């Protein structure tokens, strides 16, 4: 009941084609240089470089309406601090040591999907759990999570197994938000598949 | 290259 509205609407709607998730998927021109991205953009590969921390941008950055689209990460190939959520295009995408980069500064959102913690302007120590509560702090991180970007609210949230898990992090109205993970782990292949948007006021 | 994650 916590939900952008017409996100219901939107996932019950044909998801976008292949043609679509690559034109919203990773870019090629916007991410680490230890990354990869393959197929169009429907997934990045990180090489097998120590000692760094590796992130990605969609190649679109959304500034109005509701947006979606599903993250696959495998459950072991996420190592030590694997960051789902959303950048501006100012983020720094590298950093040379292992950590959760996209929340570490003011240009960046995430989702611990290992620690379950939220980053925006943390170095880790002290970040709150999401979801809260009890259901909240039990629950894993499957291979397949969405990610909800409401710029109407300014809202990102979550959702797990067709849940909804409740808003994230508000204070994104006004900005221009593009999809974005961080990650550490050698050879590790994540999937973005975009699915659509509803751009009016109320979705 | 052999660590802890991989590389």
């Amino acid at each position: 009941l916590s939900c952008p509205e017409g996100l219901e609407e939107l996932l019950s709607a044909p998801p976008p084609d292949l043609g679509a998730q690559r034109r919203h998927g990773w870019n090629p021109k916007d991410c680490s240089e230890n990354i990869e991205v393959k197929e169009g953009g429907l997934y990045f590969e990180r090489r097998p470089v120590a000692q760094s921390t590796d992130g990605a941008r969609g190649k679109r950055g959304y500034s109005r309406g509701l947006h979606a689209w599903e993250i696959s990460w495998p459950l072991e190939q996420r190592g030590t601090h694997a960051v789902v959520g959303v950048a501006t295009a100012l983020a720094p995408l590298q950093t040379d040591h292992y950590a959760a980069l996209l929340g570490s500064n003011s240009e960046s959102w995430g989702w611990d999907i290992g620690r379950g913690k939220l980053y925006h302007q943390s170095k880790g120590p002290g970040a709150p759990q999401y979801p809260a509560g009890t259901q909240g702090e039990q629950l894993e991180v499957p291979e397949r999570l969405l990610v909800v970007l409401d710029m109407e609210e300014g809202t990102l949230g979550y959702a797990i197994g067709g849940t909804y898990l409740g808003p994230a992090f508000r204070g994104l109205k006004g900005r221009t938000l593009y999809p974005a993970v961080s990650a550490v782990w050698g050879q590790c292949q994540v999937r973005i598949r975009y699915l659509g948007e509803r751009g009016s006021h109320h979705h | 290259r052999g660590d802890i994650n991989n590389n």
